[PDB]
């Protein structure tokens, strides 16, 4: 899948 | 949001409405006002109850609904009067009927008057009518989720919260929130299986909010980024906060 970004680095 | 103990406040459970519909929302020590609740599109259907916990009766037992100025044109509250006599250790009913307008994030007033031995009791709290008790889930596959999730134009439709765990992380409590929130939970969207995705649209006499949500859990930290994309800026806001408190 794809969000931008993960907040859990 | 008051300064100073919420404790013997009128808000001392309000938050516990939220996820779920029933519960005793107040008792002080000589009433418990207890609620059952249902809602279906932009409506519903709260039962309140009313329990004396004394050996004697209430009289003139007068329940109102108040809601503020903006609160009132976006949501209508409807109900029946109530028998102003109450039994000791009896318990009244009184049915709500609902029907939201349009978003809101103000939180009805239920006063409670009435005579006990001959004195003035008067009692005040927030009805725990919140803008995701509208909320119709929608189920959907991954592909049809990430489409949506990048039709956002609007960047203040999108309410991001970074905020520090009240409770334990507890995984099966979590889904339970969600799913008690409103949104339908969606399975494998995110990759990260930690993680979850919600969408769901709720829904107002005038118009239909498409709402999409992610939640974030970092376990070490202690923390959660809840994210909401909404088709209106006020309904991510609304839905951010309450989701956010729950956690």
């Amino acid at each position: 899948s794809f969000f931008e970004d993960n907040f859990v680095p | 949001g008051s300064p100073g103990i919420r404790l013997g406040s009128s808000e001392d459970n309000f938050a516990r409405f939220v996820c779920k519909n029933n519960g005793v929302l107040f008792e002080n020590q000589l009433l418990q006002i207890g609620l059952k609740s249902e809602f279906r599109q932009n409506l519903g259907r709260m039962f309140i109850f009313y329990g004396n916990k004394t050996s004697t009766q209430f009289l003139n037992f007068t329940p109102t609904l108040i809601c503020a100025d903006d609160l009132q044109t976006n949501l209508n509250l409807q109900t029946k009067p109530v028998d102003p006599t109450v039994d000791g250790g009896a318990q009244v009913q009184q049915v709500v009927n609902i029907e939201c307008i349009s978003d809101f994030t103000e939180a009805p007033v239920l006063n409670i008057q009435f005579r006990y031995g001959g004195t003035f009791q008067n009692v005040s709290v927030k009805l725990p009518i919140t803008l995701n008790k509208f909320f119709q889930p929608t189920e959907m596959a991954s592909q049809d989720f990430f489409q949506r999730w990048k039709q956002l134009s609007n960047p203040q439709q999108e309410v991001q919260n970074i905020f520090k765990a009240k409770h334990p992380m507890d995984t099966e409590i979590t889904k339970a929130k969600i799913i008690g929130f409103g949104s339908a939970l969606l399975e494998e969207v995110d990759p990260n299986p930690a993680n979850f995705v919600g969408a769901g649209i709720i829904h107002t006499k005038t118009t239909q909010i498409g709402c999409l949500l992610r939640l974030e859990p970092n376990l070490q930290a202690q923390m959660y980024r809840l994210t909401l994309r909404t088709s209106k800026d006020t309904v991510s806001q609304r839905l951010c906060e309450l989701l956010s408190e729950q956690f």
